[PDB]
């Protein structure tokens, strides 16, 4: 359980040197960005027994106090950014429930067995998918395979043919995969919005008798 | 000035399909949005660690897309 | 060991509420088919280890005394289902070596490596096809995948586009798969009855170096 | 009376490979053999919980078949 895809390959050379590589830089003058004491936040606020629905996310916010740990999700503060916007119009428009937050807050979803996971872990500031060629996508791939093969029925949120598909082939028939288009503003329109990935999302959790996911951020301490 | 908020990697075929015109490689859609006049400014780059523009997409309230290529 | 993995399976939710959704439906009035006490018998007589060929079948004889766990294979005593009966016909021209038994209990077979595993597990009495819905599918298809994962030159007799092909996308390198039409009467005539898996399933086996497989049946 | 000994789940290819007609559904073959005047009565119907039936179909000693839609 996270000591699982975890224990062999956190030994493993390739993880091993993405670390020291990321931590080097660091000293070495760059300021690299999910502070090191973040960088593992999805894992931490979600167990792999808890993974109900599991969101793909390519890389790290790279500008200040943005980035935490999670996908999407910016610190209590920050400016909501376009995608996690655009995820809100959805959502004000889909669920029936809610009305929108105040901020991009969303360890509530990711306490609630939502998997926020970055492709790729750590950014450069101000320097967009800089570290991708260290290795976190071929541990971010692990861990999905993982989830793909310890577990039955999770959701699989894959958002734009980088995450979908390309980065994304689990079994069909052992967990939920639901495709669209990025929130991207490049893109949400002609051809996402109609979608219905979060209440689609909640009704196949309660059809197997799961509690189903509360998609109302929320703003704790 | 203009800040950035994210910065998504997309592929030429998921380009292609907006922009009407097919970018030669992974592009990136730089945006930053304008909560005043609700408008969406969007730098389209080719990969790290160049970053040479490629085209630029104005957004309004309501999606309609001014686009130019640089 | 088939305490590979199937120790995880086992306790993951969906075969937990399998279990209960069939247990509840026995002691709430219904009589579901093959007692638990039999459910398992494929893995019981044949181990994961042993697995010389592996034949799918679908689910459980609905009628009474019938079924007993292993697909295909009868009770001691009741009349030879059609399918049955063909497959026979098969071997009884197939192969030169036998001639025919007065039964269909099949048990010989699993203790010979032949894993006769339905890919849904139970059924109510008299409605076909009717427990498909509680998650013997996801169980049997983890099943089949260890068996390509942890297993080499496993000969899969699939019969019907249903078990063949639908449920079996094995690795046909590491793996025999040999595909036919089901041996069901509205089919055996139809482009069955030529092939010759039996004999073909014993020409790899052999090829190997590893003990054939004796298709004649007999009683404990 | 009619003791159906097994119920065989089939595709819309495989029985409109046989009956020259197409299911628009999984069939199921429901078989009762008949020992004597050595027949094979098949009552192909709907998948569960329906049942519906779809065809009926005898066949003879050396497989000649006497097809009827229901």
């Amino acid at each position: 359980t996270w000591h699982d895809v975890l224990a062999e390959e956190k030994q493993q050379p390739y993880f091993l040197n993405t670390l020291q590589t990321v931590a080097s830089e660091r000293q070495s003058g760059v300021t690299i960005y999910p502070p090191q004491k973040d960088v593992f936040n999805a894992f931490r606020f979600t167990e792999l027994g808890d993974v109900k629905v599991v969101i793909l996310g390519q890389d790290p916010y790279h500008g200040p106090g943005q980035a935490h740990g999670l996908a999407f999700s910016v610190r209590p503060g920050i400016a909501i950014p376009p995608s996690l916007l655009n995820m809100y119009k959805e959502l004000e428009n889909t669920i029936p429930g809610f009305t929108r937050p105040n901020h991009g807050y969303l360890e509530s979803w990711a306490r609630q067995g939502v998997l926020l996971l970055n492709t790729v872990l750590t950014v450069r500031a101000g320097q967009a998918h800089s570290h991708a060629s260290l290795g976190w996508e071929t541990f971010t791939d692990k861990v999905i395979s993982l989830i793909n093969q310890h577990r039955e029925g999770v959701v699989f949120l894959l958002w734009g043919s980088h995450a979908q598909k390309k980065g994304a082939i689990i079994d069909k028939q052992r967990h939920h995969v639901l495709k669209a288009p990025h929130p991207s503003p490049l893109s949400a329109h002609r051809g996402f919005f109609g979608c219905n990935h979060f209440v689609l999302a909640n009704q196949w959790l309660e059809q197997r008798g799961e509690t189903p996911i509360d998609w109302m951020p929320v703003l704790p301490a | 000035q203009l800040v950035i908020q994210e910065s998504i990697l997309m592929l030429p075929e998921e380009v292609e399909e907006v922009i009407g015109n097919k970018p030669e490689s992974d592009i990136l859609v730089h945006t930053a949005y304008d909560e005043s006049t609700d408008e969406n400014v969007m730098l389209l780059t080719s990969d790290a660690p160049e970053y040479k523009p490629w085209a630029l997409v104005i957004q309004d309230s309501n999606g309609e897309n001014k686009i130019k290529m640089l």
